[PDB]
């Protein structure tokens, strides 16, 4: 089960596990990798979890998990045993992973990384494109 | 002779409940018992001043299924001698000396009506005039509702999409309002709401209607879910994306739908009906399109024959 | 019912030797004994998403010679609602509720094949899909060879011109390779050589072929000289002039030609066949074109009738 | 150096009030004392990916008034037959090796911002990017309001017309909202109302605004009447007819206007402003256009010239 | 950790498990999944491993891995016992997952699933598109 | 006067090695010490009979960098509805009475040469004539190779892509073949091989060249990797798919490249060069484009200014 060093992120919701591996390139390394999926934890829909060997993620790297997996916990391993628990906060910039829903936005088919700004509302979250400067519900952005 | 013999077919507002029922009963009869020689030796003008491939093929097929011959044109950004100079009035005055009926589609409202004033005793059938009328679409819609529901009264009808600019939904609402006990559910963004004059018309007849922001609110009760395209051409792309999700339909949405419920759409349907709806028993937009043939046959037959032995 | 009843006609690769012979025997019968009412009351869609006047007129004439009615369109750089948005799949799903068969030509490879997946029980006939197939051209070619040579086996067939990009010669070579003892002569500049996959296919069947730089090398032995246009559009004008002379045919070149030898060309033929060839008894490209009518009639008849009394 | 030296000018939301004041003060100076050789030996690209004759001439005139040389183009023609398959990124990467500054207008939102990521040390000035920003229009508007009213604070500003889709009024509102005590009156049909996000921005800032059905409701207290074109291509022609009167201005409407009031319009005004307004002392749309030169000079001067203007 | 009833895909070429999960949507279920990439590989140099409970792969599904892990080993397990091991063999047809390299093929942006006839050649595999009837090296198809 | 004073610049085959060296040395000088008034009071015609935004802006920028004024046009629009029935001869006869030099690009080969016969004492600079010459492209290429490699002799030069139809690689090869000890590597699909006449020219000069199927075969010994666009409009899309990989470059392909190696490309590179190449020290296509300015200045300066540049 356990790894000597690297990182383990836990308490990932069901069906969000694979999406993290996808979006965040979370498995793109010659270093060792072990993942568990649809794992039993506590609730009926339960949990996914990931473990990564010999690699560490910055505090900023943690924060990107917020939009999909708010309730997680990232965990550093240095010998066998843990060091510190970590929690993702809403970042100020979500870059690279989202796609602007504005079909006329210059960002499409150009060599730039997507970039959005975040702010809360009743019933949803507004995301604002760096390029077109248009603002959308996350529920609009997260469906394309 | 039958009430529609030699009548012009211009506007849903000119057709009574009895007229509608007569077209539909005739359509059912020709569907069951085709009469491929009814209009033998008739020549019909297919005049698409405004091109519409789907509507034109449907109408021309109807003509051929009754044995009629067809002449016509479909016009893009052009004309020969001498329209763009020659009036529509003169064009109809000429063509009406050639043919037995004129089917026409045109970019300006009122074009078919003006045509009747110059076509002498040649009946004009309106295949669409600008943002005004499209009565044979409404007839095929109504035929499809009647055929699948067994009736045109006491129905729950939801309309979803661009209700402000869809001449097809205005016309269908007017038509359905000629029958009793129908209830309407309008699902549209505020910028594309069903127009007040439609709402006033329903109010004056004591017909119930309500607004809903989501298909889920009405799915359990709806008999007919009529989807209409979004005229995104008038809209900012950003705006079109912010309210896309409100008229998108997919198979999962039909989970609590009544066994009888049908999804209609005058087409094309990109971005509104996911392809996964197609295989469900509720998807009926292709069957709807196929019904255009029988509705349009009935209309041609009624208009061009005194009495139909069916 | 006959082996082709209600079958789609998409690719030469899907037709067996027996299928080919059946189409050709039927074509000979209709040529000798026309059946102008065979397809009475059938409606056929002539759908040229890509325009081709020669192919469309040929196909539509075939339809009328069997008594069928025809609806359709020819498309330039356009479309009405709502292709360029509406999928080909939806277009076929609609049109197949109207008509008894769909003849279609399209700029993308595979278009006819995709159509069969949406047309239900309505047969699709491929009038050409991009650089892929054009099976009714190959059928009319084969009918012409059989009619003039009395057979499709043990022939000497030369092909001259742009062999690399001519879908018509690829298809004819595949078709002829379903018969026995044929020998091929390929006459083309190096830049436009018959593709290796064609050559491999002939190798695998032990079919003899050879390259020649001039028509003179093969004239004494050739039964069929099949000329194909040069797609000069892909070429530098200077390049097109340096190797023009290698595929130009004139009357003097036919001096030692066999009495039976025919010159074929799917047309148009500018710059390849001098007009002086036209009057020789070997010129058979117009007769070839006229044969399209009988080949296409046979196909429509076989596909739309269970059993043909001929 | 001055605060704007070598800065990109992309969006009004990136310019502080001090920035705006600096541009306007610089504009006032150049109007009063021209500096025809300030940018001698600079070469500026006038890149109109989207064509705009009025805006381009204004900008290129401003370049020449400071002695700069100009190279450029105007497309809108290249669209989708290929337009330019090359990325904007690459176009900018190339052009930024040629010139000292890039002025660009583009049909896609974000285009100028994208340019800055590829232009190296070459400043980019946004002449309009889709329905997003148009800051030099806002700068000449502000300069015109400041000149005629003596201030940018404590004004009564009415905006009329298509408030929904006008990038120019969105931007002017944001800009005026950076100053204090301004009150807005929004006059627009419901289909064309000032968007919620603008209203919300005003609410956070505790800025007063009100909705009005017509111009006469507020004519007696406005300092600036800023009219906009109604993009009638968005509306139904009958819909346009019915709301037309509320956003059209004629001279008799001006009876109770303050002596200091000016009517602005970014042009063309063909429908909204009658020509009898032209000779009133309130008509200031042509003077407005003229100030584009001084605002655009100020911006070029500030961005390309290290030391502030005297 | 080991499994009672289901399927184990072993000797997966390294860094490929994730891909297999993507292409074949293996994570689109509720059944418990266990994955390892570049793992403790006595029986390899660098290999991947995927476990899926209460689910079984038919012969064809197993064969669909042939192009991505031709030396994998698929284990069928019940009552903790491995009841069957099979190796991927070259399928004759490959559907859904590949994309036709011909940019003019009708398959792009039409509601159909890709489909290719497969035939082995000396040094590569030839793949022929059902729609456009063009044939490509698997190296060309797999490239994109 | 300098050797190039008042000379026409039409073809690389008319420029000696000393001419090439003189242009490059002049270009180096102007890059180092600009002379913004050298051509003050000259007026130069920028005549783009065939449109080319990148080449035109480069040329017009170079004119302004020396202080010259510019008049001009860009057609490609006028084609065959009339284009201009006037002869090129007459157009030049007229224009050569207006201006001090003519820079021209034309779709027909020989056009610039023809111009010189009608331009009187007005020099003509060829900005590209059909598939013939493009000497200022070759001059900026050479300048870029000399700058980054320190020499034009004893280099390892790889050319990749459409070697058959690229006027730019034909011309660069001829140019490099005027210097000594250069070795070429030609990487192209068979349908797009370097033409025989180029290979024959190299053979007479005893210059080494070899054919290679891919870039990796020679990546470790090349000094210049000169990539070209594959005119995909010539190939079948499936054919393009199958050979694509051999003429596309990405960053990982560069692992064993010499430290001094530069990747050049006359642009656009949309397909052939991945964007991850851009930030390697080998990417030099944008710097290449930038050198167009200095090469084009040098040429204008040499041709219009009697005394050599200091
Ligand atoms: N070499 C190691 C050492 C530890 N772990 C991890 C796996 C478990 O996720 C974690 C267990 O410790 P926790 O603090 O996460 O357990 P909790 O206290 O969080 O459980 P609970 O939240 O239910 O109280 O240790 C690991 O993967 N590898
Ligand atoms: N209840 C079980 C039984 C087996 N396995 C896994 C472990 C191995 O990775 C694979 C094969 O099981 P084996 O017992 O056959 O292990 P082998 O060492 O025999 O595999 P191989 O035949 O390749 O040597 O399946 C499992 O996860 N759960
Ligand atoms: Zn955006
Ligand atoms: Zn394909």
């Amino acid at each position: 089960e356990a790894i000597k060093r690297g990182t383990v992120i836990d308490h990932i919701p069901a069906q969000i596990g694979f999406k993290l591996l996808s979006l965040f390139k979370l498995t793109e390394t010659d270093q060792r990798i072990t993942i568990g999926l649809n794992l039993p934890s506590g609730e009926m829909g339960r949990k996914d979890l990931i473990k990564i060997e010999n690699t560490f993620l910055s505090e900023d790297q943690v924060d990107q998990l917020a939009l999909y997996a708010p309730q997680a916990t990232v965990n550093r391993i240095d010998n066998y045993e843990v060091v510190g628990k970590s929690r993702p906060s809403l970042p100020e910039r979500i870059d690279n992973v989202l796609v602007c829903p504005n079909s006329n936005c210059i960002s499409h088919a150009e060599p730039v990384s997507s970039s959005f700004a975040v702010r809360k509302r009743a019933n949803d979250i507004a995301l604002k494109c760096k390029y077109c400067e248009k603002e959308f519900s996350h529920n609009v952005v997260l469906a394309n | 002779a039958n009430p529609l013999y030699q009548k012009h077919i211009i506007s849903i507002n000119d057709l009574s409940r009895d007229d509608l029922n007569l077209v539909l009963a005739t359509a059912a009869k020709l569907k069951a018992n085709p009469q491929p020689e009814l209009l033998k030796h008739k020549v019909i003008a297919s005049c698409f001043f405004e091109a519409s491939t789907r509507t034109r093929l449907s109408f021309e097929t109807s003509m051929h299924r009754l044995g009629a011959s067809v002449v016509g044109f479909s016009d893009s950004a052009n004309t020969s001698l001498g329209k763009k100079g020659e009036t529509l009035a003169d064009t109809i005055s000429v063509i009406s000396t050639y043919v037995d009926a004129i089917v026409m589609r045109h970019p300006q409202e009122g074009a078919a009506r003006l045509a009747t004033e110059f076509s002498g005793n040649v009946p004009v059938l309106n295949a669409g005039d600008g943002s005004n009328q499209h009565p044979t679409q409404t007839l095929l819609d109504l035929f499809t509702i009647q055929e699948t529901q067994g009736r045109l009264d006491n129905l729950h009808v939801a309309m979803v999409g661009d209700l402000k600019y869809g001449r097809t939904v205005h016309s269908l609402t007017q038509a359905l309002a000629k029958f009793d006990g129908n209830r309407f559910y309008f699902i549209a963004p505020d910028a594309l709401a069903m127009p007040q004059y439609i709402l006033d018309m329903l109010d004056e007849k004591g017909i119930a209607w309500s607004l809903h922001s989501s298909i889920e609110e009405v799915m359990a009760e709806v008999d007919i879910l009529y989807m209409t395209r979004v005229q995104k051409e008038r809209l900012d792309p950003s705006e079109y994306a912010n309210v896309k999700a409100q008229f998108v339909l997919r198979a999962s949405d039909l989970h609590n739908a009544k066994a009888n419920m049908k999804v209609l759409h005058p087409l094309p349907r990109v971005d509104e009906i996911a392809t996964d709806v197609d295989k469900t028993p509720h998807a009926w937009y292709f069957q709807q399109a196929g019904n255009g043939i029988f509705a349009r046959q009935a209309l041609l037959a009624l208009v061009l024959n005194r009495d139909l032995v069916l």
